[PDB]
C-alpha cells in the first residue's frame, strides 16, 4: 500500500558481477542498519569469476559500496599422506547472504573440492562453502560441512551411501534467533539434498586458516534415505525457520524440495533433530513447489503462518489450455497441536512466464494496522515482462486476495527485478518497515521506503 | 618414515626463564606438527596443533613456530607446573612419528652425594644369597657414576641400579646400587667397595667394609 | 547409482 | 407485433428490433401506417416493393474444393478441409448455420526424427536399433509413400556436477575409471537431417556410441526444444506429419534445475545449434519449462511421442497430460519394440479431429454439432475420436451475433488441430438501410432546414 | 567435556592375547579418528594406528601388522586395541588419542593403560634390614624388598610415622621378579635409641611383613 515508488534509492555493483543476486539487512553493534549484497560473479585475482560481497551503508542517494573482503585464493594442504584442495574459480561467493547479530554469512555453493592420495582421488566436486565475517572487528571464519577425505573407490564399494560430495552447502541459508546457522545443500546424499546446522559461535572458535578439514562437534546434519520419493528432490533448495509445534523452547525448520517425488515438489516442517512434523505436497508436477518459502504471522493470532512459492505453476484457461504464471500458497497455523490443512488461500500470477512466486518476503506491518504483510516477486511479470513485485496485506482471515500496491521494475528488460527480496526492517528510522529488491541482471539493488498512509 | 630429532633431551632451568625446544624433521612437513606435555606420573596434554595453534585451555605463555623441517616450542616465563616432559609429533605422513622428548628440570647449586654401604643381612645370608647395597643420596647434578670393587678389583655382573626423580623440595637426586652374589661366592673375598664419580669432586668418593670384621 | 548403478 | 409496438424513429432502429422486422421508405404511405412492420403487412398497405428494407441473413461458399482422396503426390495441393472460405451476412441478434467437413487423408507425408538418450544407461539400446531405419521404412511404407527420417542424440549439460571433471583423463573419456571407453559428454547433437534415404539412418546409427554423466535425470528437454525450433537444420517439411520420438530410460531435468550448475538464465526458446551440430547454449541456458515446450511444439506442429521404459511410464504419462497432444508408449529395456511403438503412436495421432477457433469477434458466439462414426449427431461437441486414416467427419456450426458492432467487416478462422487447411469465415454485419446512402441533409422538408430527410422520415441533424 | 577412559591395568603371560578398551565420555566416539600409541621408557612413543569408528576403516604402522588389531563399537561408545602373541617387548603403557579441531591432530589423550607380560607367578617379597657397619653425627638405615611379583608394594617406616628424610627407589625387574629398596636418615642420638621398623605390604600375596633394624 504505502511503499513510495517515486523517490527510490539505487545501489550498483560492477558490470557482469550479478550484484543483487542475494541481499539482506545488517545491523552493527550500535543498531545502525546497512545492506549486505551478494554478487556471485565478481571477478577475482586471476581475472576469473569467484564472486564477492559488498556492505552498503544507508544513504538516500545510494551509489557504490565497499567490498567485504574474503580470501579468494585456492588452498592446498599435504597432510596424513593425502593432499587437500579447494577450488574457488566460479564458486559463486555471494549466491546467498544472511545477517545475524553483528555477523555476516556469505556462501559459495559451487566451491569445488578434491583429495589426492597416490593415484586415487576423492573426485573434484562442488561441496560448497560459507564465509563468516564480523565487520567491526575483522574476524573471519569458514564452514564447509561436506568436505570429506574418502577416496572414490570407497564410495563405490559402499553403494554411494552418505555421499556428501555434491552438497552445494550454502545454496540456501538461514540463522535462528539463538545463533544457529542452518544451511541448505540441495545436492547432498547423491542429489537428495541435506541440511547442515551449527552454532555461529562454535564455527568461529573451531576454525583456523589452513586446516581445511576440521571438526565442529556441536554440528548436526540430516540423513540419507532409501525412499525413492526423495531421489533428486533437491531437499534444501530453500530454507526458513519458525515456531510450529507450540513449544517456545524448540525451533522448527522449514525446508523446500521443489522436485520431490518425481517433480511433484514438497515442503517439510521439522524439529531441530530433522524429524518430520508436517509435509505439504505440490499441486502440479514441474511447477517447482518449494522454490521459495516464507514464515510470518499474517492474521494476527500470534501463530506463524507459512507461504510456498511455485513459480512455474500452469493455470487452467479456456479451451483446455494451460498458462505458466506461478502460484503462491498460504497455510495458516491452527490452534494447539494440529496439522496444517489445505491452503487457506491461493494467489496466482497473471503474466505468462512471469514466475509469480519466485520470491516471497515478509514485510512486517507495512501499513501499521496490526497485521503483518508480504511481498511476492514476478521477476518477468508486469505487462512489459520487465518484472513486478506485488504487496499483499494481512487481515484477521489471512491475506487480502488482491494486491494493495504494485512495484514495476525501474530497470531494463532482463534485470530479473525481484529475484531476491527482503523487508521488515526500518532502514531510515522513520517508523515504517522498508523493502529492498535485487536485480542481478542489471547489477543493482533498489530500496523502497515506506511512508505514512495516504488513504 | 619421517625421523623427528628433538633437542635438547634435558635442560636445567629456573622459574620465570624463557626456554625453547626445537624439533627437526628428515623432510618438509609444512607445519603438520603437534606439541605434547606429560607431567610426572600423569598422562598427556595437547599444547599445539598445526604448528602455531594453541589447544583450548592452554595458557598463552606457550607458543610454537617454524617452517619446512625446523620447528620450535617456546615457554615464556616458566612456571612450577611447566617442569615436565615435552614431545613433538608430525602428522604430515603416515605413520605418525614422535620425537625423543625433552625433560625440563629445576636448576640449583651443585651438591655432593651422601654415600652409605650396607653388607648382607643375617636373614638373607642364612637363605643362601648376599646383597651389598650402596645408597647415594641428595646430589646435583643428576650425572653420576658408580663402581663396585671386590678385593680392589672392579665387578660388573650382578649390579642393579635405581634412580629417583628430582625430589620436590630440595631439587636433588638419589641413587641405589645393589650387588647380589651367592652366599658361597660372597665368602671367597673380604673387601667390598662402591665408588661414586661426580662432577663435584675430581677424586671418587669411596666407601668400604670388610667381611669377618666390624 | 545415477546414470548407471 | 413488436415491430409496431416499439415506436421506432428511423429505418436503422427498426431493423435493430428483430430479424423479422422490415421498413418502408415509400412516400405514398397512408396516414397512421407504421413504417416498421412485417414485410407481409407492409406490402398489404401498398408500400412500393422497392421501398422495402428487409435484410436476410445468408451464408454462401466462396471456395469449395473437394476433399482429396490421396495425400500422395502434388506440391501440397491436398485438400482436407471443406469448404475453405464462406461469406457470412448477419443482421442484429440473428443467427445463421453452416457446415465444415474434415478428412484424415490417406497417404500423407510423414517426418520422423528419432531423438535418442545416449547416456551410459542406454548402452545396450544402440545395438537394437541399428537396422531400425530400414525396418521402419518397410512398415511405414504401407501407410505413406513419402517418408523422411532422421536422428539426434542427447545426454545432459556438460558441466559439473552433471559431468565428471577429474582427473584430466575423465574429460576425454568419462569411462576412464571403468575398464572401457565412452564419448566425451555432450548436451545435444544433431546427426542426420530428415531424409528419404533410409540406409543413411542405419549407417549413422552404427557409428554412434554412448557417453556418461553422474546424475540419473538427463537433459532431454533441451534436445526436444532444439529439435523443434531449429527448423532448417532438422528439416521438418511444410506439408507433412511431424513425429518427434523421444526415447529414454530415466527421469528428466526440468526448468530451474539448472541452478545446481550455476545456470539461472531462462531458456529463450531460440535455436542455438550451428554448423558443428551441437547445442551451444547447453552450458549457459536453463532447461526449458513445460509451457515453453508446449508453445514451440504447437507453433511448429510437432507431435511429441514419449517412448520410455516401464520404470518411468507413469512420470511421462503425467507430463503428457500437461502437454496436450503428446502420446506415450512403453519402451522395452533395450528399445527392441520401438518400431511397433512408433506405428501405434502414428495411428493414435491421426485418430482424432478437434476444431479450433481463431480470431473470433467478441460479439459472435458459436455452437457445434458433431457427426462421427456413422452419421451419429452429437450435439454440443466439436471433436471426434476413434478415427482411422481415410475417415471423414463433419460439423454443423451456428454463429449468433449480439447487437450490431461498430465494424461491419470481420473474419475469423476454424481449423483442426495440427491441420494445414482451414475454413475462413468472412462476416458482414448488415444493420444499415440502403436508403441511408441517399439522405437529404438540411432538407426543406424537416423543420425548414433544421433536420435531415432519410428513408422517408425526418431525423434530427448533427449538433442537436 | 571430552574424556577418554581406558581399561584397567593388565597383567598377562607371554603368548596370550589381551584387548584394551577406550570409552568415550562427553562425546560420540563416532566423531573423529581414534588412535593408539605405545610408550616405553627407553624406546619412547610409537604410533600403532588409527580407526574411523564411523565406518571401521583402519591404518597401521607396518611394525605392528599382525600384532595389533584396532576395533570400535559405536553402540558402546568404545574403541579397542587387541594385542596377540604377547612378548616382553609388548610390556608398555598404551594410550588412545583423538584430535580437537584438526582432522589429523593428536590433542586429547586417555589416562593410559599399563600392560605387563611375564611368566612369573604371584610371589611374596623377602624383606631384609639394612644396618650400617661398626660414627658420624647422622646415620642412615635401609630396607631391601627382594623377589616379589607383581607390583606394587607400599613401604613405610614405623607404620608411616617417620615420614620425611626417606627415599623409596623405583622397583627394577630382576629377571621375572621385582626388587625395591628404601633409605632413611636421622641423627646419631635417634638410632639405635629410637626403634625403627620397616613396614612393607604386598597386597597381591596379601602379606604385610615388618622387620626392625638391628645394629651389628
Ligand atoms: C502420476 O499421476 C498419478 C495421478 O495423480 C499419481 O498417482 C496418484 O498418487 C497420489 C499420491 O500417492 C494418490 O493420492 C492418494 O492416494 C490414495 C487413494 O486416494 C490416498 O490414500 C492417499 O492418501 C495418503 O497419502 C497422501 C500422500 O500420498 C497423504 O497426504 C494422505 O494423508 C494419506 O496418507 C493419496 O491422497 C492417487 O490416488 C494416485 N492416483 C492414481 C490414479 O494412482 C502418480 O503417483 C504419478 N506418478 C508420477 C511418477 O508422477
Ligand atoms: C444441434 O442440434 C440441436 C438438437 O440437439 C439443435 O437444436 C434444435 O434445433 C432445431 C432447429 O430446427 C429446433 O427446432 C429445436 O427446438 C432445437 N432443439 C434444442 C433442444 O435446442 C441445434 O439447432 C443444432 N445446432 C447446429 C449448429 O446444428
Ligand atoms: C442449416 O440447417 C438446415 C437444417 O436445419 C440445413 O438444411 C441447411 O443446409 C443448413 N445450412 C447450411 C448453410 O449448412
Ligand atoms: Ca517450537
Ligand atoms: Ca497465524
Ligand atoms: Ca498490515
Ligand atoms: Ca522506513
Ligand atoms: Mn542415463
Ligand atoms: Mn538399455
Ligand atoms: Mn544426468
Amino acid at each position: 500500500l504505502n511503499l513510495d515508488p517515486v523517490q527510490l534509492t539505487f545501489y550498483a555493483g560492477p558490470n557482469g558481477s550479478q550484484f543483487g543476486f542475494s541481499l539482506d539487512f545488517h545491523k552493527d553493534s550500535h543498531g545502525r542498519v546497512a545492506i549486505v549484497v551478494g554478487a556471485p560473479r565478481t571477478l577475482g585475482p586471476s581475472q576469473e569469476e569467484t564472486g564477492g560481497v559488498f556492505l552498503c551503508p544507508w544513504r538516500a542517494e545510494g551509489g557504490q559500496c565497499p567490498s567485504l573482503l574474503f580470501d579468494l585464493r585456492d588452498e592446498t594442504r599435504n597432510v596424513g599422506s593425502q593432499t587437500l584442495q579447494t577450488f574457488k574459480a566460479r564458486q559463486g561467493l555471494g549466491a546467498s547472504v544472511v545477517s545475524w547479530s553483528d555477523v555476516i554469512v556469505a556462501c559459495a555453493p559451487w566451491q569445488h573440492w578434491n583429495v589426492l592420495e597416490k593415484t586415487e582421488e576423492a573426485e573434484k566436486t562442488p561441496v560448497g562453502s560459507c564465509f563468516l565475517a564480523q565487520p567491526e572487528s575483522g574476524r573471519r571464519a569458514e564452514y564447509s560441512p561436506c568436505r570429506g577425505n574418502t577416496l572414490s573407490r570407497i564410495y563405490v564399494e559402499n553403494d554411494f551411501s552418505w555421499d556428501k560430495r555434491y552438497c552445494e552447502a550454502g545454496f540456501s541459508s538461514v540463522v535462528t534467533q539463538a545463533g544457529e546457522l542452518v544451511l541448505g545443500a540441495p545436492g547432498g546424499y547423491y542429489f537428495l539434498g541435506l541440511l547442515a546446522q551449527a552454532p555461529v559461535a562454535d564455527i568461529f572458535s573451531s576454525y583456523r586458516p589452513g586446516i581445511l578439514l576440521w571438526h565442529v562437534s556441536s554440528q548436526s546434519l540430516s540423513f540419507d534415505s532409501s525412499n525413492p520419493e526423495y531421489f533428486d528432490g533437491y531437499w534444501g533448495y530453500s530454507v526458513a525457520v519458525g515456531e510450529f509445534d507450540g513449544d517456545l523452547n524448540t525451533t522448527e525448520y522449514v525446508v523446500g524440495a521443489p522436485t520431490w517425488s518425481w517433480t511433484l515438489g514438497a515442503v517439510e516442517i521439522l524439529d531441530s533433530y530433522y524429524q518430520r512434523l508436517h509435509r505439504l505436497r505440490g499441486e502440479q508436477m514441474a511447477s517447482y513447489f518449494g522454490h521459495s518459502v516464507a514464515v510470518t504471522d499474517v492474521n494476527g493470532d500470534g501463530r506463524h503462518d507459512l507461504l510456498v512459492g511455485a513459480p512455474l505453476y500452469m493455470e487452467s484457461r479456456a479451451d483446455r489450455k494451460l498458462a505458466e504464471v506461478g502460484r503462491v500458497y498460504l497455510f495458516l497455523q491452527p490452534r494447539g497441536p494440529h496439522a496444517l490443512g489445505a491452503p487457506s488461500l491461493l494467489l496466482t500470477g497473471t503474466q505468462l512466464y512471469g514466475r509469480f512466486g519466485s520470491a516471497i518476503a515478509p514485510l512486517g506491518d507495512l501499513d501499521r494496522d496490526g497485521y503483518n504483510d508480504i511481498a511476492v516477486a514476478a521477476p518477468y511479470g508486469g505487462p512489459s515482462g520487465r518484472g513486478q513485485v506485488l504487496v499483499f496485506l494481512g487481515q484477521s482471515e489471512g491475506l487480502r486476495s488482491r494486491p494493495s500496491q504494485v512495484l514495476d521494475s525501474p530497470f531494463p528488460t532482463g534485470s530479473a527485478f525481484g529475484f531476491s527480496l527482503r523487508g521488515a526492517v526500518d532502514i531510515d528510522d522513520n517508523g515504517y518497515p522498508d523493502l529492498i529488491v535485487g536485480a542481478y541482471g542489471a547489477n543493482q539493488v533498489a530500496v523502497y521506503r515506506a511512508q505514512p498512509v495516504v488513504k | 618414515d619421517i625421523l623427528m630429532t628433538q633437542s635438547p633431551s634435558s635442560m636445567s632451568v629456573s622459574l620465570g626463564d624463557t626456554v625453547s625446544i626445537t624439533c627437526h624433521a628428515s623432510q618438509g612437513i609444512s607445519s603438520n606438527i603437534g606439541w605434547l606435555q606429560q607431567k610426572p606420573g600423569k598422562s598427556f596434554m595437547g599444547l599445539i596443533y598445526y604448528g602455531t595453534n594453541l589447544v583450548d585451555g592452554v595458557p598463552s605463555r606457550f607458543s610454537g613456530s617454524g617452517s619446512g623441517a625446523d620447528y620450535s616450542l617456546t615457554i615464556s616465563s616458566l612456571d612450577s607446573e611447566d617442569f615436565a616432559d615435552y614431545y613433538c609429533v608430525q602428522y604430515a605422513q603416515l605413520p605418525y612419528t614422535f620425537g625423543g622428548g625433552t625433560k625440563l628440570e629445576i636448576k640449583r647449586a651443585d651438591a655432593a652425594p651422601t654415600v652409605s654401604i650396607f653388607p648382607p643381612s643375617s636373614e638373607q645370608l642364612t637363605s643362601g644369597g648376599a646383597s651389598v647395597v650402596c645408597f647415594l643420596n641428595n646430589f646435583y647434578p643428576k650425572d653420576i657414576n658408580v663402581k663396585w670393587k671386590i678385593d680392589g678389583s672392579e665387578r660388573q655382573n650382578g649390579v642393579l641400579n635405581s634412580w629417583t626423580d628430582q625430589d620436590s623440595k630440595d631439587s636433588t637426586y638419589s641413587m641405589s646400587s645393589t650387588l647380589t652374589l651367592t652366599k658361597d661366592e660372597y665368602e671367597r673375598h673380604n673387601s667390598y667397595t662402591c665408588e661414586a664419580t661426580h662432577k663435584t669432586s675430581t677424586s671418587p668418593i669411596v666407601k668400604s667394609f670388610n667381611r669377618n670384621e666390624c | 547409482r545415477g546414470d548407471x548403478v | 407485433n413488436i415491430c409496431t409496438t416499439r415506436g421506432v424513429s428511423s429505418c436503422q432502429q427498426c431493423l435493430a428490433v428483430s430479424p423479422m422486422c422490415a421498413w418502408c421508405s415509400d412516400e405514398a404511405l397512408p396516414l397512421g401506417s407504421p413504417r416498421c412492420d412485417l414485410k407481409e403487412n407492409l406490402l398489404k398497405d401498398n408500400c412500393a416493393p422497392e421501398s422495402i428494407e428487409f435484410p436476410v441473413s445468408e451464408a454462401r461458399v466462396l471456395e469449395d474444393r473437394p476433399l482429396s482422396d490421396k495425400g500422395s503426390g502434388d506440391s501440397s495441393q491436398v485438400t482436407q478441409v471443406s469448404p475453405q472460405r464462406i461469406a457470412l451476412r448477419l443482421r442484429p441478434d440473428d443467427s445463421k448455420n453452416f457446415s465444415i467437413q474434415v478428412r484424415q487423408v490417406e497417404d500423407y507425408p510423414v517426418d520422423i526424427y528419432y531423438l535418442m538418450d545416449l547416456s551410459y544407461s542406454m548402452k545396450d539400446d544402440l545395438w537394437s536399433i541399428q537396422n531400425l531405419g530400414t525396418k521402419l521404412a518397410t512398415q511405414m511404407r504401407k501407410l505413406t509413400s513419402n517418408l523422411r527420417i532422421g536422428f539426434g542424440a542427447f545426454v545432459d549439460k556438460p558441466v559439473s556436477p552433471y559431468m565428471y571433471i577429474s582427473p584430466p583423463e575423465a574429460l576425454e573419456n568419462p569411462c576412464y575409471d571403468m575398464k572401457t571407453t565412452c564419448l566425451p559428454m555432450f548436451g545435444y547433437k544433431h546427426v542426420l537431417t530428415l531424409t528419404d534415404q533410409v540406409t543413411r539412418f542405419n549407417e549413422e546409427v552404427k557409428k554412434q556410441s554412448v557417453s556418461r554423466n553422474r546424475d540419473a535425470p538427463e537433459g532431454g528437454f533441451d534436445a526436444i526444444m532444439q529439435a523443434t525450433v531449429c527448423d532448417e537444420k532438422i528439416g521438418w517439411r511444410n506439408d507433412a506429419s511431424h513425429l518427434l520420438v523421444f526415447t529414454t530410460d530415466a527421469k528428466t531435468h526440468i526448468a530451474l534445475d539448472g541452478r545446481l550448475a550455476g545456470i539461472v538464465q531462462p531458456n529463450d526458446g531460440q535455436c542455438h545449434v550451428g554448423s558443428d551440430n551441437h547445442y551451444s547454449a547447453s552450458t549457459t541456458m536453463d532447461y526449458p519449462s513445460l509451457g515453453l515446450m508446449t508453445e514451440k511444439l504447437s507453433q511448429k506442429n510437432i507431435n511429441l511421442i514419449f517412448a520410455v521404459t516401464e520404470n518411468v511410464v507413469n512420470l511421462y504419462q503425467n507430463y503428457s497430460e500437461l502437454i496436450p497432444g503428446t502420446t506415450v508408449g512403453v519402451l522395452s529395456m533395450d528399445s527392441s519394440n520401438v518400431l511397433q511403438l512408433i506405428v501405434d503412436a502414428y495411428g493414435k495421432i491421426r485418430s482424432k479431429v478437434e476444431l479450433e477457433v481463431r480470431d473470433l469477434p467478441e460479439e459472435l458466439s458459436l455452437s457445434f454439432n458433431a457427426t462421427c462414426l456413422n452419421n451419429e449427431v452429437i450435439p454440443g461437441l466439436k471433436s471426434c475420436m476413434g478415427l482411422k486414416i481415410g475417415d471423414t467427419v463433419s460439423f454443423s456450426i451456428e454463429a449468433k451475433v449480439r447487437g450490431c458492432p461498430q465494424e461491419k467487416e470481420k473474419s475469423f478462422t476454424i481449423k483442426p488441430v495440427g491441420f494445414k487447411d482451414s475454413l475462413i469465415v468472412q462476416v458482414t454485419f448488415d444493420c444499415d438501410c440502403a436508403c441511408q446512402a441517399q439522405a437529404e441533409p438540411n432538407s426543406h422538408r424537416c423543420n425548414n432546414g433544421n433536420g435531415t430527410f432519410e428513408c422517408g422520415v425526418c431525423r434530427c441533424g448533427p449538433g442537436w | 567435556e571430552v574424556q577418554l577412559q581406558q581399561s584397567g591395568a593388565e597383567l598377562v603371560k607371554p603368548g596370550a592375547s589381551v584387548k584394551l578398551s577406550c570409552t568415550a565420555s562427553g562425546f560420540n566416539i563416532k566423531d573423529t579418528y581414534v588412535h593408539w600409541v605405545k610408550q616405553r621408557p627407553e624406546q619412547g612413543l610409537e604410533w600403532i594406528g588409527r580407526i574411523d569408528p564411523a565406518n571401521g576403516y583402519t591404518k597401521y604402522d607396518p611394525k605392528f601388522q599382525g600384532k595389533a588389531t584396532i576395533t570400535a563399537d559405536t553402540s558402546s561408545n568404545t574403541a579397542y586395541l587387541q594385542l596377540s602373541s604377547l612378548t616382553s617387548e609388548d610390556t608398555a603403557v598404551y594410550y588412545c588419542v583423538r584430535p580437537l579441531y584438526d582432522y589429523y591432530a593428536m590433542d586429547y589423550w586417555g589416562q593410559g593403560t599399563s600392560v605387563t607380560v611375564s611368566s612369573a607367578k604371584t610371589t611374596a617379597p623377602s624383606v631384609y634390614p639394612l644396618a650400617p657397619v661398626c660414627t658420624g653425627s647422622s646415620v642412615t638405615l635401609g630396607c631391601l624388598v627382594k623377589g616379589y611379583f607383581p607390583e606394587p608394594v607400599t613401604l613405610t617406616w614405623n607404620s608411616g610415622s617417620l615420614s620425611s628424610g626417606v627415599h623409596t627407589f623405583p622397583a627394577v625387574l630382576q629377571s621375572d621378579l621385582y626388587t625395591l629398596s628404601s633409605s632413611v636418615t636421622v641423627t646419631s642420638s635417634t638410632w639405635p635409641s629410637q626403634s625403627i621398623t620397616c613396614n612393607v605390604a604386598h597386597p597381591a600375596s596379601s602379606t604385610k611383613v615388618d622387620k626392625k633394624i638391628e645394629p651389628r
